[PDB]
């Protein structure tokens, strides 16, 4: 198809971003009213850190994005995964492979 | 097997297993005598690649670089860089593909030992493989060419996340290279028939299906925060994202070339820049015989369609994620 | 699966409902950015009117949803219409069916 | 052919096509004295078919309802009726399932004509047979039973806007009728299929592509909007939301019943209530062998599978457009 060029590429990527910002908010938020009606462990970073390393060796030190990471991927990417001791074991698997 | 090469070769009271037992062992005397021997083989050999490589690229005229090819497991990303960056693909070929930044690389021969054999798994000497490939990229930070150039590097990893992305950025700010980077996308079933093709004989790694799949959802929902660098900055260097048609060939969806911006297909620009997540499995869907036919409906090269074929007959009746995980455990 | 009661079931309606005005709200900001960039004819429902009926007989009157449907159908449904000539084909094609 | 009904049956200088060309023919004495007696023995057999409807409902002990089918064409609209409104599907069998609102239950008559074989399409005919539901819904509107009670009745039509649901549930709140409403969804290319199915010495319309993607956007586009008048309203009536599952079974994936407002199916709710759109079509979608096993791969009951075979067969090698396209044209 036809290249986007100049303003007009600015736009599409512009309008692209808020639509999948949206879409990463309500994924989160969708996975967070399923995961309180099935009874899913609250995700707790901490309790999280006690049992894997979330760390990727101390390359990951931002808190912000640290708890980002993994509270989304507890609640978006596994939610069928009803516990913090289950999700260790996936993180686990994670850093065992590039 | 069980026991990770870290915990066999390292000497002492061994710290928890997450950092703290990195810097003990990112100490190269923690380790025996004879591992501590072989670690310092194989850096020696990957350092030779890599200064190979950087004169290679220097000779050719490159600037001091750092190509990085971002992108998940079994995208593609070896054949984009081999025609899509025709001079490192020079390169590569004056060192039969050594010298990358990528602790995938040390693993056949950690897992060898020196021995004739593989006798540890893949995951057996993941940590191991790291901590070699940091100590790699340590010494590639501030290396020089014959000219006193700085050395052109190549970075070969997934590149998911932003940190990730911040710390090359960085690196490359902090010694003076530019950053060249080829971003490449495939759909998630491609990377798990591709994961499901590399065979155990072949050093190319064979993950199981979660690495995969949150690979493909951290690569895609990060894509355009990479993208973003690259427009804010025009002195940082160059970005190309190459996403697969529905015939499987890869094609240019968006750039950032000497500052200017372009998307040269929006439709799959749309597409690759986000997971295709729903609240509730890829990981269950069984291979069959349609499943089968419907992959080989859209490959028209005769070698990689016999190829795609033979892998998942394999695994014919099991899910995606049983396949990967039976697939992975071979050595 | 579990079936989602009270105040989960309205909390999930919520969400999905932001999600979904998102979702539509994006496809016709990007179809307008694809639309401008490859020259497709500017959306005018009184242009429209006249090569065909947009009432369905009289039954939508107010001007606020009929422009909505025609506007958005135009740029997100049929992004390969160029004009409001073709568009207006589609258009009677639709309301010779049920 | 070309020439609609209303044009070639309709008396005098006819107005331009929009409305202002609906009065003039809403005015039962611009037509052809013929035609006039073809459209009063048609309302006649419809009203004689909906009263035998009401008064089964009624002594089933329905209090007056509207009986609403919602949904996109082709979607399963009939078979949930049957199976999930029992008290509609022991009326609908005393009329073999006639009585009901819907401008295509007049197509068939209106071309054939009385003269025995079908001489107009169902384009020719649309028009007039919209006009003849609307005068049969305006004498339904204030219908009452034996026992003075105003007349349940059932509109099978897609629903698909915001105007036309206002619409019905003005109408319901204005005749002391609660609203009964059933809402199905199919995936588009279920509908596609669905379509491809109808023969036409069968009476249940075949519309061309546009028809049916368009019925789709809208049907899934306002879904929501429809729950939200039932959750706001417990005294309007109750809601019932039925999706597809893989296999093709129907299931519920969200209600309005007593007021009380449920997701029994999540995930299909998540779906169901968005088109998916792109910015650019499963119009050029060719169908193929693959396509045909696909489809085959997720129906399990016999005939319905060989049916399904058997009318993509027909149209092997054509997309869905030129497909739905050819088999509308039928006559």
């Amino acid at each position: 198809m036809k290249t986007l060029t100049g303003a007009d590429a600015l736009e599409f990527h512009k309008k692209l971003k808020e639509r999948n910002k949206a879409l990463h908010a309500s994924d989160l938020e969708l996975a967070l009213v399923h995961a309180d009606a099935v009874g899913k462990e609250r995700f707790d970073l901490e309790e999280l850190e006690k049992i894997c390393d979330t760390s990727d060796a101390g390359r990951l030190t931002d808190a912000k994005e640290r708890n980002d990471i993994y509270e989304r991927m507890y609640y978006v990417e596994y939610p069928n995964v009803m516990t913090l001791k289950e999700f260790a074991h996936i993180v686990e698997t994670l850093f065992s492979w590039s | 097997q069980r026991k990770g090469t870290d915990e066999i070769y390292g000497l002492g009271s061994l710290p928890s297993a997450g950092p703290g037992r990195w810097e003990y062992l990112a100490n190269p005397g923690n380790w025996h005598p004879e591992r501590r021997k072989l670690h310092e083989k194989l850096l020696d050999q990957a350092r030779s690649s890599a200064l190979t490589l950087a004169e290679s690229l220097e000779s050719d005229g490159c600037q001091p670089t750092l190509f990085a090819l971002r992108g998940n497991t079994a995208t593609g990303k070896t054949r984009i860089a081999t025609k899509k960056i025709p001079v490192l693909a020079a390169a590569l070929k004056k060192t039969a593909g050594k010298g990358c930044v990528n602790p995938d690389v040390f693993k056949s021969s950690l897992a060898k030992s020196e021995t004739g054999a593989k006798i540890f798994s893949s995951a057996q000497v993941h940590s191991e493989s790291s901590f070699l490939a940091d100590r790699f990229e340590g010494g590639l930070r501030s290396q020089k060419t014959g000219s006193g150039a700085i050395a052109s590097i190549v970075v070969d990893k997934r590149l998911s996340r932003e940190y990730e992305i911040d710390s090359y950025i960085q690196l490359a700010k902090e010694t003076g290279r530019k950053v060249e980077l080829c971003d490449i996308d495939a759909p998630l079933e491609n990377s798990l028939v591709g994961v499901l093709q590399r065979k155990p004989e072949g050093e190319d790694p064979r993950p199981p299906y979660p690495v995969v799949s949150s690979g493909f959802v951290a690569v895609r929902s990060n894509r355009m925060y990479v993208i973003d660098r690259f427009i804010a900055d025009p002195s940082l260097g160059n970005y190309r994202l190459f996403g697969t048609a529905e015939d499987g060939e890869k094609v240019m969806v968006a750039s950032v070339i000497g500052g200017e911006f372009s998307v040269e297909n929006a439709e799959l620009y749309e597409k690759i820049t986000s997971p295709q997540l729903s609240v509730t499995d890829l990981a269950d869907k069984v291979i069959d015989k349609e499943l089968i036919d419907r992959l080989e409906n859209n490959i028209a090269d005769p070698e990689r369609a016999a190829k795609t074929r033979a892998a998942l007959e394999k695994y014919s009746g099991k899910s995606w994620s049983a396949a990967l995980a039976a697939h992975s455990e071979l050595i």
